[PDB]
């Protein structure tokens, strides 16, 4: 059979994965310990899609853990699911990140590629046949894009066949934090690229304006943020994992979502967010959470898609559902923005329907998208690349570990290239 | 439907608790911490005198 | 793991750091014995103490730093003070001459037979440690001992350990006050000793210290107990990243990174926004934006330097206590739309941001306020080429009437070592206008 | 003089800062002599129930070294692995090779591989 | 099916439409709490005209409150039906009108026109299809005039093919309060003209003077005079909300009200209204009811058509009555004064009957007139707009908000031109 593994990467990934995996086991109802109590035979059925057995009736997550940093691991391990990570899985090193991407990616990472290659081999003897990988990790953090983009090019000539998910968050457009993350997001790019195929685009920002418009609770915490998009995540993963006339593998999506090569930043879309006082007044229906499901505030990935055209379009929803309703549904929204879309391509929407609903509400939907707003992202970053590299500040660190000028160069033309294609193939 | 509704009313309903419960102590710990300063400050006022 | 050593050079030095670990004590709960109570902390020397202290099996707090002097009068006290059978005796390393605040006595004189048993220590230290990011070096410019001592050392400790982090704290000389003429003299001369091994150097100005006292902490007679209890938190909470977490915890090898923008300029400035009474606090209330609102106040930095004379680069908040990101990102996100705050068209990004969930606590006897909510504003503008730009002036008047220069010279040196740094200084400011202008 | 009497806690705050009566070492406010160095007012007074931290959480390390304790994992191994068959049944095993591996039914009229 | 949704503005309107939702909910027994008790199957039927279904048998009010000022949504939020309303539908400003026309009609709208926008065609598209829609607001009123001239602007080119239904109060002739309203009122009226199709008329000074003659009571609330209006606005929504022989549609009334393009402003009437001993004094009768309808003291809007002449009437009957008595009081109101009429058109009278009586009182009625009375209205305006722009009073804030004298050329040229043609036609 066809499974997954998993990679936490990054100091974020650390987050991600951890509030990823703790909403899987409770979805499945496994104890903190491990020894689930069996409780629904489907979850029972198709749990070795991502996790094996071990005795006693225990699911070991099929993941590895990667960092540099040791507090944050204890802090991961001292979790509420670290008993259930294996410590067969932590990997890391002895040195501190200062978060260089070239420490990282050429220095740092040297001695600790051949393990990692190492524990994925083993992970990868011990399961049969692959979907592919998930990986969890950023593009401007700086250990995370540091050890992805040797992975993603080491994984990618053993096994050419399989998927290589990623899940990579943006940082704020307005502040990175860090000055150099720029520089780590231009450098990450250009590799990306090269040896993805798909990519889900995460900004921050948006997160904290869904707190203002539905969640209104003023301070949630990070962890309330990976509980948003680790649900978002658990969506993508709900049609493999669960039963339902629903064509679930991604290479099905794939292939029905990328149209050319280069394609890989899609945008995901989510249903039924709530606020305080419509929750005992929202008159739950298809017709609604389909409007709140299209809707430009509902939006969480990069920004408005207003700005510019759709391209290619796929939702899934999750519960108990027709196909008829998810039809007409689709005839509305086709006539009501018909000349927003591409003429290149009609009828680029695709619907999956997942019988099963989630534990907690039944009609819930995720809505992956790949439209014509990643033009404002990179733009955006062409400029700090270009002004920052203006007059080549603070990159004194890169030269002293074996860096030049010149991979600066091919790095932005071919940042500059996709840019041109961006608008190429739609205005 | 009912169930859900059900389930949607009581969640609603909490979350009110937290949020009162935490101001009283706070206004507590304030008064606590207000009455140390006062006996803080009469004792170094205190120890001036005989210096 | 995560810990480094701290260097106390200058009997002016030693006060500072004994504030220090007496405040890292409080935190932590240390008898002076070096002793928990009844309950569980010991082992093989590894609890919160194990960043900075090293209660090995001997189950005794043994801190990791030394403490180097000239003068054996202030080093003694201290042997029969308070937590004097923490401190390990040779570690508090003490000297029988003095270097007459020439920096060259205090570098070729006497350092000479006393740097190698120094060396013996930092070996038996390196060794013990098992992460050792780097160093904690307290010292002062306009040293009697500071300054003469400290750049044999850290010349020293650079060649044979260039791998690791050196931070440098020291006092800046107050720009109008002046307890010695000679303080000019040995002050370049450690700069441009200093300029080309340094990693980060942080100073600071007693004046404006003294200025905030009355002005907000309502103390017309403070002492160096609240001066160095003020540094003293300064340190504390720089360092809190390594002794609690946070929503994000940042190491010093980040704000090396981010910081410093090229090489040589490496001298940004702190500041710790709740600085305020108790009283003030006590009907008052903090937040966020107010004091985002007040650490960029002119006004609140130690050094003499108007930020409406230069322009930012750099800023590196890191608040300490109860926080969200969702407050302070609208709350600096109203300052990048503020029109006074000038930064560099160059940088687009200059905030480094370091949430430390922990609230920083008062001190017994003390004279803080109780702060839940506090941050640290590690900064560099290029305000600061006046000080050198005060300096100068002060030189080649002097140093054209050479004054004092009999001293010197009549214990061995010459004019050339004088000579370099004028130049050196003046390629400092050179440097500042070329990346001040745009 | 119990921490917990007067103010909340986190509960989980070691017994030191919820017992400050335990601190024995510090000054014995001595009766102020006119021979009072400024230098002996460094640590003085020992606290009270109110200068005790609310909140504690310590970076904690101890499952890093008895995990980072010696070398870290790293395949010498010897790669065995058997390669699987694109079939799940149990009874059929069939790669990108050796195809015909399967179980043979059973036919009446034609015998096998008549063709 | 054809359903209205509602426009709360003003903070006129803001007491208004709060009374006339208050009776909608009491008229068809819901409780405040929202759990409709079913006692009427015909209203159980027919509610869907105005309210949507939200779990528990609860009616959400399909209308939008819109207003600048905070306390006026407190205070109607903190009323008996406030939990009835809608935190969704509470749209408002950071900004204080000042009650200036310009201000909320080109500084404040401007941020407010896209917010307002999204929720009403998110309401369009909550409904199936409308009749139209209907606006509680006032003419002189200076929030509820700069949005409104806003919004129905923008309305008429979204959906040109609806009812733009107009509900604004004329303030009092002998005192405006406010001095800048005539100001205001030229302003507005030049716009609403160009975009409504039908406005009610209502001057409180026939109201204060209604309860010296039948309420006679001395001290009433200004909610109680929102009883009044509202009862009367209700009552011509009763038709299309309740069975009986009788045609609801307002293009059925409308068409049959307009002759001409620029006939939009008309003038209610109602039906027994009681003194203190009448109750007990009168035999219910059709003629008596007959006579009152017609008494020139029961009218409220404006002032006395005495001076003029009829051109369109249309009376509503509520209750159980006949098409022959309504008939044979036809002709007796015909003949009694038939010169009083225009001899342009004769048989202008236009007679519905609701079969379903009020709750409350069993045989009632509503008219709606559009006489020879605007005159004296538009014309008092006039010396009022012609002697404060003789010497431009109160005009350096319009300069500041960026407005010129000009507009107020073309907009006092307008009336002028409305000022013939009401004139023209009947003299
Ligand atoms: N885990 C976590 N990451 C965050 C959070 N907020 C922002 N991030 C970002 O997530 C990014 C990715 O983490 P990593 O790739 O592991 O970061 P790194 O390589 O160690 O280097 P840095 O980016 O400097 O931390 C970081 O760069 C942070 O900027 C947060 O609240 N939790
Ligand atoms: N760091 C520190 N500086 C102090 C203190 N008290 C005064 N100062 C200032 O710091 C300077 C001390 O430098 P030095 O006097 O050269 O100190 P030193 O080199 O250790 O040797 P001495 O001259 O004997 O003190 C003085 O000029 C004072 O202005 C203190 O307690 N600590
Ligand atoms: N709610 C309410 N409005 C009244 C009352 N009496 C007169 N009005 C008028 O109704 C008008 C309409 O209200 P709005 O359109 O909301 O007024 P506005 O735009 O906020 O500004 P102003 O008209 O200057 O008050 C106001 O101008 C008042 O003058 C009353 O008793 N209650």
């Amino acid at each position: 059979m066809r499974e997954i593994v998993h990679l936490q990467a990054g100091q974020c990934g650390n987050q991600i994965g951890a509030k990823f995996w703790e909403v899987i086991s409770d979805e499945h109802g496994i104890d903190p310990t491990g020894t689930y109590h069996g409780d629904s035979d489907l979850q029972l059925e198709r749990i070795n899609v991502y996790y094996n057995e071990a005795t006693g009736g225990k699911y070991v997550p099929r993941a590895v853990l990667v960092d540099l940093e040791p507090g944050t691991m204890d802090s991961v391990r001292s979790g509420p699911f670290g008993q259930i990570f294996r410590p067969d899985n932590f990997v890391f090193g002895q040195s501190g990140a200062g978060n260089n991407w070239a420490k990282g990616h050429y220095t740092e990472g040297a001695e600790l590629v051949d393990s990692v290659l190492d524990v994925v081999r083993k992970e990868a003897e011990s399961c049969d046949c692959l979907q592919g990988f998930q990986l969890t990790h950023s593009l401007g953090g700086g250990t995370g894009s540091g050890m992805g983009t040797l992975l993603i090019s080491k994984i990618r000539e053993e096994y050419p066949d399989r998927i290589m998910n990623t899940f990579s968050v943006v940082p704020s457009p307005k502040v990175s934090d860090t000055v150099v993350e720029p520089y780590n997001a231009t450098l990450s790019v250009h590799q990306l690229v090269e040896n993805t195929d798909e990519t889900y685009c995460i900004d921050n920002e948006a997160l904290y304006d869904i707190c203002f418009r539905t969640l209104k609770l003023t301070t949630p915490t990070y962890g309330d943020l990976n509980h948003l998009v680790s649900a978002t995540m658990s969506g993508v993963t709900t049609c493999l994992r669960f039963p339902g006339q629903l064509n679930a593998d991604l290479r099905k999506l794939a292939v029905n979502m990328v149209p050319f090569p280069r394609l890989h930043f899609f945008m995901p879309g989510f249903a039924p967010l709530t606020s305080r006082g419509s929750q005992q007044y929202r008159a739950l229906t298809v017709p609604e959470l389909t409007q709140q499901m299209f809707d430009a505030k509902n939006m969480m990935a990069a920004c408005d898609p207003r700005h510019g055209r759709y391209l290619t379009v796929a939702a899934v929803f999750r519960g108990r559902m027709s196909m008829k309703e998810v039809d007409e549904q689709m005839l509305n929204v086709q006539n009501k923005n018909s000349s927003y879309f591409v003429e290149w391509i009609p009828n680029n929407v695709k619907t999956a329907v997942c019988d099963i609903p989630p534990r907690g509400l039944k009609m819930s939907a995720t809505f992956i998208g790949n439209s014509t707003a990643i033009q404002e992202l990179f733009k955006r970053i062409s400029e700090q690349f270009t002004a920052m590299f203006r007059r080549k500040a603070f990159l004194h660190w890169y030269t002293g570990e074996g860096m030049d000028e010149m991979e600066f160069t091919e790095a932005e033309s071919n940042m500059n290239d996709l840019v041109s294609e961006y608008q190429q193939y739609q205005d | 439907n009912m169930k859900l509704v059900g389930r949607a009313l009581q969640d609603l309903q909490d979350e009110a608790d937290k949020k009162k419960q935490k101001r009283e102590e706070m206004g507590r710990e304030q008064k606590i911490y207000n009455d140390y300063l006062m006996q803080r400050r009469e004792e170094e006022k205190a120890q001036e005198k005989e210096l | 793991m995560r810990e480094c050593i701290s260097i106390h050079v200058g009997q002016a030095g030693v006060q500072i750091g004994n504030a220090c670990w007496e405040l890292y004590c409080l935190e932590h709960g240390i008898q002076p014995d070096g002793q928990m109570p009844s309950d569980k902390t010991i082992g093989g020397g590894d609890d919160s103490f194990n960043t900075f202290f090293s209660e090995t099996g001997a189950g005794k707090h043994v801190p990791r730093a030394v403490f180097v002097d000239l003068e054996p009068t202030v080093v003694d006290e201290v042997r029969t003070g308070t937590y004097r059978q923490l401190f390990h005796p040779e570690q508090l390393i003490t000297g029988k001459e003095d270097a007459a605040n020439n920096y060259a006595r205090g570098h070729y004189t006497i350092g000479k037979e006393i740097v190698d048993l120094v060396l013996d220590r930092i070996r038996k230290l390196a060794d013990l440690c098992t992460g050792l990011q780097g160093f904690l070096i307290f010292h002062s410019f306009g040293g009697g001992t500071g300054s003469g001592f400290a750049s044999l050392l850290m010349e020293r400790l650079s060649v044979d350990y260039g791998k690791k982090s050196k931070l440098e704290f020291a006092i800046y000389p107050a720009p109008q006050v002046s307890t010695a003429v000679v303080e000019p003299y040995n002050s370049i001369l450690t700069t441009h000793t200093t300029l080309e091994h340094s990693d980060c150097a942080f100073m600071v100005d007693n004046e404006a210290i003294y200025d905030i006292c009355r002005r907000n902490l309502d103390i017309e007679r403070p002492t160096y107990t609240n001066l160095n209890r003020l540094i003293g938190q300064i340190v504390s909470s720089i360092t809190a990243s390594l002794r609690f977490d946070g929503a994000l915890n940042v190491d010093l090898t980040e704000f090396q990174t981010n910081l410093v923008p090229y090489p040589r300029i490496h001298f940004p400035l702190a500041t710790y926004a709740p600085v305020i009474s108790a009283e003030k606090a006590y009907h008052e209330q903090l937040s966020v934006a107010e004091i985002t609102n007040a650490c960029f106040e002119p006004a609140n930095q130690m050094v003499k330097c108007d930020p409406r004379h230069g322009k930012y680069m750099a800023c590196c908040m890191l608040y300490r206590g109860d926080v969200v990101p969702k407050d302070v990102n609208a709350a600096i996100a109203t300052i990048k739309t503020k029109r006074t705050i000038q930064f560099v068209d160059w940088c687009p990004t200059g905030f480094k941001v370091g949430i430390n969930y922990q609230p920083p606590t008062v001190v017994p006897g003390g004279d803080l306020a109780k702060v839940q909510r506090a941050v640290c504003m590690l900064s560099n503008t290029t305000a600061i080429a006046e000080a050198w730009a005060r300096l100068d002036h002060k030189f080649d008047l002097m140093y054209a009437k050479r004054a004092f220069v009999h001293w010197y010279v009549g214990e061995g040196m010459e004019e050339g070592e004088f000579s370099e740094a004028r130049e050196d200084l003046a390629a400092l400011e050179k440097d500042y206008e070329e990346v001040g202008v745009d | 003089e119990k921490t917990s009497d007067y103010y909340r806690i986190s509960e989980k705050l070691p017994v030191r800062f919820n017992n400050p009566g335990w601190f024995h070492g510090y000054g014995t406010k001595e009766a102020v002599s006119m021979y009072r160095t400024s230098n002996q007012t460094y640590g003085s007074r020992a606290p009270t129930v109110h200068e005790m931290p609310k909140v504690f959480y310590p970076s904690s390390n101890k499952f890093s070294r008895q995990h980072a304790a010696f070398g870290m994992f790293q395949s010498h191994n010897i790669n065995v692995t058997l390669e699987k068959s694109l079939v799940t049944g149990p009874d059929n095993h069939i790669t990108h090779y050796d195809r015909l591996n399967f179980h043979p039914s059973y036919n009446v009229n034609r015998p096998s591989i008549c063709d």
